[PDB]
RNA sequence: GUAGGGGAGCGUUCAGUCCGCGGAGAAGCCAUACCGGAAGGAGUGGUGGAGCCGACUGAAGUGCGGAUGCCGGCAUGAGUAACGAUAAAAGAAGUGAGAAUCUUCUUCGCCGUAAGGACAAGGGUUCCUGGGGAAGGGUCGUCCGCCCAGGGAAAGUCGG
RNA sequence: GCGAGAGCUAACUUCCGUAGCCGAGAGGGAAACAACCCAGACCAUCAGCUAAGGUCCCUAAAUGAUCGCUCAGUGGUUAA
RNA sequence: AAAGGUGAAAAGAACCCCGGGAGGGGAGUGAAAGAGAACCUGAAACCGUGGACUUACAAGCAGUCAUGGCACCUUAUGCG
RNA sequence: GGUCAAGAUAGUAAGGGUCCACGGUGGAUGCCCUGGCGCUGGAGCCGAUGAAGGACGCGAUUACCUGCGAAAAGCCCCGA
């Protein structure tokens, strides 16, 4: 019982895991209505418009 | 009197991480892969000096019988052929002349076998 | 594996995953809207408007099933004779949902459900 | 042009750091913290306002914060227009280290990092084309 | 050419004497393609900001890769395992720079010879009020048994 | 390797004698390979000759010359 | 147990800018802020950002020697 | 020149490596002294008149140290 690692990774082979970690960028659009900011398929946050207003702000 | 290795240690290991340049990984950063391997490369670069001389001599003799089989005789029959023709004993890199001037080189290949008759 | 059935577990037992749609159904139909986490809202959906065809049968019966469901005599009499009455016109489509943004303490998209 | 010498110049010249800001120890972990500003790099100074906002990461406030002081810098202080602006640099380092001690089984501790950051962005005028 | 014997030497600190150098910049540090047969030594540039080189002689806590060696720092495992009982939680309202987590309301579920209440040991301001938000809290935090300040503790008959 | 005992005329066995090598011996050969074959490395050279061992291509060098032999892949695994 | 160092002098940073702050950027002081209170120097391991040359049919004690390619030119146009 | 065939050969870097440039971490190295070590030499007992060592207190504001003791960061006399 207890695995444990055999030799210290390589800053090499450690950095080549990690090739998968890139953080997607959110699609962002521009609101139709209120300046720009907003979100695919949810409500634009400052406004409040999703064809009129929804929420309060 | 004490007398603490200051300075030292730190002028010694870095001429050895110096000697190391593009070796990979901690073979250039950590002092101890540095100077192991440095061991190793001791022993590599001696005997390679020695062991370039024969390399040169192979790479020579390989092409002299590649343009003396294009006149039509091996090196065999050749190297033999200018040394039956005695005086004639230019011998250090007829690789070049071979490998150059074939005029030349084809008049050697005449002399050569005019000897060996 | 799981070819068709229909349903969340919400990590909650049986008793839980209904006296949570029962509680969240209470609220809706008390506040005509509430936001809540994207998934208890699909799910919170179509329970919510089955409960409401129910009390579009205007007689005893259709109450006292909302009544089996929906334990404040408040919200009964509301769906029962203020909402229901007004949907009767209305072949089911008594519930949107919008969603929000996402929040912070956990990173939760979060969403609308309303009439 | 040349100066006499360094105590010359010390006095002649002052350092001066153009379109730069830096957020120093920020209780977070750089690896992460990077992650974010990965996404911010290089993108025009208005985008990165707008991507941050949306990055549902936790690090995305701190590294805002640090992104509109840069932008206030080129602008009140370094005099750009900022309708030029955007990431020319930006890039978080190590900070110090919190420890402690943490009770695991059978008696025997643990150290735990607590990891700070300094993430740092400078900004500049896209009229580098 | 191993143990081993022999020879000639390089570098470090301190001491004596000499030759000197230093804010127009010293030691230390950093780069480097020069030099010597080696240990090594110089040139130039960058850094630094107050001491120091060379020669001859003397004395040593004088030369590290190892010792499951010591102290310290930092890595790998890795954004991994976990986040400490499977007694659930939901909505509205409020405060705030900021809220799944703080306050309020209304429901829901859990204990009920307890997971309610009153004492003794033990702890020592943890109590209440007003503030705070570094760290402590396994997340957050506007909150807390955390931090700051101010109050609170009453005996002829209870216990000694 | 040679000469012997012990052993099964086993063993990369053990114990004496004797020479050489390794031990402390780098270099070429034996595919790889302390001991076997050649040979004992003061330093440099993009010069020449040989040793063991080699000269079809990996892979430096005769697909050498003259007589034969084996048609088994013998070569490239023992015997009655 | 660990223990240290602004600057000659506190002249210890008024005021402005982003930020709840923390942190920073300016302006000032000072010879120096390339000394700002996580305050002499600041090596190395470790973490990053940018650039040159490179790498997605490859078998690798990580070198060594040889030759081509591409950069570069401050003991330096070379035996670099 | 355009199709068709045959053949050869470039550039992409998700991420890596060597080098360089620039920083972060961290506290080696140099310099420094407020702190030690030793030898030499002085001096060498204190207490029932309360010792050595403590406890509690004394400040406008006082947590620590220092000094002091309800006359309590001190009171009287003498000399500088
Ligand atoms: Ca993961
Ligand atoms: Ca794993
Ligand atoms: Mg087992
Ligand atoms: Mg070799
Ligand atoms: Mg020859
Ligand atoms: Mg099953
Ligand atoms: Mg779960
Ligand atoms: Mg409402
Ligand atoms: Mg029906
Ligand atoms: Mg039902
Ligand atoms: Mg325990
Ligand atoms: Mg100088
Ligand atoms: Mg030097
Ligand atoms: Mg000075
Ligand atoms: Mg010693
Ligand atoms: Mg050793
Ligand atoms: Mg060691
Ligand atoms: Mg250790
Ligand atoms: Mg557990
Ligand atoms: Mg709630
Ligand atoms: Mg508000
Ligand atoms: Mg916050
Ligand atoms: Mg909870
Ligand atoms: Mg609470
Ligand atoms: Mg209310
Ligand atoms: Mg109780
Ligand atoms: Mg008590
Ligand atoms: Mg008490
Ligand atoms: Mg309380
Ligand atoms: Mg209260
Ligand atoms: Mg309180
Ligand atoms: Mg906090
Ligand atoms: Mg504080
Ligand atoms: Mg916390
Ligand atoms: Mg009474
Ligand atoms: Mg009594
Ligand atoms: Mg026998
Ligand atoms: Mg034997
Ligand atoms: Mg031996
Ligand atoms: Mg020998
Ligand atoms: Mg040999
Ligand atoms: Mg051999
Ligand atoms: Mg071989
Ligand atoms: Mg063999
Ligand atoms: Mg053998
Ligand atoms: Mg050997
Ligand atoms: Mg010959
Ligand atoms: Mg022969
Ligand atoms: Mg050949
Ligand atoms: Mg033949
Ligand atoms: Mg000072
Ligand atoms: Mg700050
Ligand atoms: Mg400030
Ligand atoms: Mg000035
Ligand atoms: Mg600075
Ligand atoms: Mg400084
Ligand atoms: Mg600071
Ligand atoms: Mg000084
Ligand atoms: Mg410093
Ligand atoms: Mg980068
Ligand atoms: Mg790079
Ligand atoms: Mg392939
Ligand atoms: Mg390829
Ligand atoms: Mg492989
Ligand atoms: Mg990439
Ligand atoms: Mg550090
Ligand atoms: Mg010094
Ligand atoms: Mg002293
Ligand atoms: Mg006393
Ligand atoms: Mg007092
Ligand atoms: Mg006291
Ligand atoms: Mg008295
Ligand atoms: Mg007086």
């Amino acid at each position: 019982k207890h695995p444990v690692p055999k030799k210290k990774t390589s800053k090499s082979k450690r950095d080549m895991r990690r090739s998968h970690h890139a953080l997607t960028a959110p699609n962002l659009t521009e609101c139709p209505q209120c300046h720009g900011k907003k979100l695919s398929h949810h409500i634009c946050p400052n406004c409040g418009y999703y064809d009129g207003r929804q929420v309060l702000a | 009197p004490r007398a603490k290795t200051g300075i030292v240690r730190r002028r010694r290991h870095k001429k050895v991480l110096k000697r190391a340049k593009g070796f990979w990984g901690s073979r250039s950063k950590q002092y101890r892969n540095a100077f192991q391997t440095l061991l190793n490369a001791a022993t590599y670069e001696y005997r390679d000096r020695r062991n370039k001389k024969r390399d040169f001599r192979r790479l020579w003799i390989q092409r002299i019988n590649a343009g003396a089989r294009l006149h039509g005789m091996n090196y065999s029959t050749f190297i033999n052929g200018l040394k039956r023709a005695n005086i004639d004993l230019n011998r250090k890199v007829l690789a070049d002349i071979a490998a150059r001037e074939p005029e030349a080189f084809k008049a050697l290949v005449d002399a050569s076998r005019n000897a060996r008759q | 594996m799981r070819h068709g059935k229909a349903g969340r577990k919400l990590n909650r037992n049986s008793s839980a995953r209904v006296a949570l749609a029962r509680a969240q159904a209470t609220a809706l139909l008390r506040e005509g809207r509430i936001q809540t986490t994207l998934t208890k809202a699909k799910e919170l959906r179509p329970f919510v408007e089955q409960l409401i065809t129910t009390a579009k049968g205007g007689d005893l019966h259709s109450r006292r099933l909302v009544a089996q469901d929906i334990h404040d005599k408040d919200v009964v009499r509301k769906v029962m004779d203020e909402v229901a009455p007004k949907y009767a016109e209305r072949p089911g489509g008594y519930t949107r949902i919008l969603r929000v943004g996402t929040r912070r303490g956990d990173g939760v998209t979060m969403a609308l459900i309303e009439l | 042009q040349t100066f006499r010498n360094k105590k010359q110049r010390k006095q002649q010249v002052k350092l001066r750091k153009p379109g730069f800001a830096v957020a120093k120890y920020v209780r977070m972990s750089p690896r992460k913290v990077r992650l974010v500003v990965d996404v911010i790099r290089g993108k025009s100074v208005q985008d990165a306002e707008d991507l941050l906002r949306f990055i549902p990461r936790s690090a995305s406030e701190p590294v805002a914060k640090v992104l509109n002081s840069a932008k206030a810098n080129a602008l009140h202080n370094d005099e750009m227009l900022e309708d030029r602006l955007f990431v020319k640099e930006a890039y978080v380092d190590a900070g110090p280290t919190l420890k402690r001690l943490i009770p695991r089984a059978r008696g025997s501790a643990n150290i735990i990092k607590k990891r700070t950051s300094h993430i740092t962005i400078i900004v500049a005028e896209k009229g580098n084309k």
